[PDB]
C-alpha cells in the first residue's frame, strides 16, 4: 500500500511528479528566460536528410559550443568521468591555434613537415595558388 | 513513432528526462552548496535528450553489428569503451 | 535514484531505427545508471566552473562553457 | 618512431592544402597558412580516433580484419553521413 | 585526395593490437571518409568568413567550427 510508488511505475511522470516539474524547473510564458536548445548537425558537403521540422527555433537560446573557444586550450575539471583522446585531441589543436594566433606556430608547422615529404605518399596537384 | 504523430511521446519524454535532471540536480547542489537556474536544468535536460538519442543509435548499430536484435551488456560495454572511468565502472556494474 | 527503467526503454524506443530491436533488462538497467552519470557529470561540471568563478548560482554560461568538453567524453 | 609519424604528417598536410584548394576555388575565397595547417593537425588526430575505433568495432564482430561494415558503423550517428558511404560501399 | 596505402599507414600506426587488419574496401572507404572530413572542415571554416563577409579563411573560423565538425563524424 504504497500511493507514492503506486502511481509511478511506468515511463511517464506520475500526477505527483508532474506539479514538481509543473511549478519548479517548467519554462513558461511567466519566465523570461528563451528555451535552451542543442543545434542540430548539417553537412555543407553532403545531401541533408533535413531535421527541419521546427521552425520556430529561434525563439530560444542556441547553445553555442564555440563562444568559450579562449577557455578550451586546457582541461576543464573532471568529476567522475575523466577527458577522452577524443577530447585531447580537440584540446591539443586548440592549444595549437592558440600559438599559432601570436603568429609564431603557423609557419612553422608547414617549414617542420616539409622535409618528410615524400611525393610517392601523395596525390600530386597543381599548386593554384589560393593560399595566402 | 517514425514520422508522423509522435511529437506527444516526445513531448512527455522530454518532461520526464527533465524531472530527472532536475531532481539529480539538487543532488549534486547539496553536495556542492550552489543552486542550479531554471534555464541551467532546462539545458542539461536537453543535452541528455539528445545524447539519449545518440546512446539508443549507438547501442542499436553496435547490436545489429554482432548479428543481434537484442541490446546486451556488450552493447553497452563497446559504448563506454572510450573513457577509463566509465568504461571500468560498466566493468564493475554490468558483470555485477 | 535516478531514471525508471521504462523510461529509459521508452526513450531508446523513440530514436530506434528498427522495430525489432529489443533490449536486455541487464542493458536496460546499465544505461540507466549511464544517463545519470551524465547528468552528474554535466551538473557537476557546470557547478564547480560557478565555483571557479565565484559564483553561487549556476546560470547558462558555465553549462556553456564545460558544454564542448562535456560531449567529447561521452561520444 | 617519429619519423615515420613526420612523414604521415607531410602527407596530410599537403593532401589537406590540396583539398582546401578545391574548396578555396568553389566558394572563391583564400585559405590562410594557419588555417591549413589547423585543418591538417585535425585530420591527422582524426585518423587515429578512425583507428581505434574499428579495431574495437572488429573485434565487437568476433573478427581481426576490419571491413566495409566497420566503416560504416562509423557513421552510425548521423543519417546523412549515414546514408553517405554506405552508397559509396555498394557501388565499390 | 588520400592514397590507398598512406590511409593503411595511417590506420596501422594507431592500432594497439599487431593481428589487426584492413581489407582493400575498407581502406577505400577510408580514403573517402578522410577526404570528406577534411572538405568538411574547409566548406563550414568558409562558410563562416562569408557569413562575416570576409573572403580570407583564418583560424578564428577553424575554432566556430571545429566543435561541431568532431561531434558530426564519431
Amino acid at each position: 500500500d504504497p500511493k507514492e510508488m503506486h502511481c509511478h511505475e511506468n515511463w511517464s511522470l506520475s500526477p505527483e511528479e508532474f506539479e514538481i516539474w509543473d511549478r519548479l524547473y517548467r519554462l513558461k510564458e511567466n519566465d523570461g528566460v528563451k528555451e535552451p536548445i542543442l543545434p542540430h548537425t548539417r553537412f555543407e558537403t553532403l545531401e541533408n536528410l533535413d531535421k527541419t521540422s521546427k521552425p520556430e527555433e529561434e525563439a530560444a537560446h542556441k547553445l553555442s559550443l564555440s563562444e568559450w573557444s579562449i577557455w578550451q586550450s586546457r582541461p576543464f575539471p573532471t568529476s567522475m568521468v575523466d577527458h577522452s583522446d577524443r577530447c585531447y585531441h580537440f584540446i591539443s589543436v586548440m592549444e595549437l591555434i592558440e600559438v599559432m594566433r601570436q603568429e609564431q606556430g603557423d609557419c612553422s608547422y608547414e617549414l617542420e613537415l616539409q622535409p618528410h615529404l615524400r611525393i610517392e605518399d601523395i596525390h600530386v596537384r597543381r599548386n593554384k595558388g589560393h593560399l595566402s | 513513432a517514425g514520422g508522423e504523430q509522435r511529437e506527444l511521446l516526445i513531448q512527455r519524454l522530454r518532461a520526464a528526462v527533465h524531472y530527472t535532471t532536475g531532481a539529480l540536480a539538487q543532488d549534486v547542489a547539496e553536495d556542492k552548496g550552489v543552486l542550479f537556474s531554471k534555464q541551467t536544468v532546462a539545458a542539461i535536460s536537453e543535452i541528455t535528450f539528445r545524447q539519449a538519442e545518440n546512446f539508443a543509435r549507438d547501442l542499436e548499430m553496435f547490436a545489429r553489428h554482432a548479428k543481434r536484435s537484442t541490446i546486451t551488456s556488450e552493447d553497452v560495454k563497446l559504448l563506454a569503451r572510450r573513457s577509463n572511468s566509465l568504461l571500468k565502472y560498466i566493468t564493475q556494474k554490468s558483470d555485477e | 535514484g535516478g531514471f525508471r527503467k521504462e523510461t529509459v526503454e521508452r526513450l531508446l524506443r523513440l530514436h530506434f531505427r528498427d522495430g525489432r530491436t529489443r533490449v536486455n533488462g541487464d542493458a536496460l538497467l546499465l544505461m540507466a545508471e549511464l544517463l545519470k552519470v551524465f547528468v552528474r557529470e554535466a551538473a557537476a561540471r557546470a557547478a564547480r566552473q560557478a565555483q571557479a568563478e565565484d559564483l553561487e548560482k549556476v546560470d547558462i554560461e558555465h553549462v556553456e562553457k564545460v558544454l564542448p568538453q562535456l560531449l567529447l567524453d561521452f561520444v
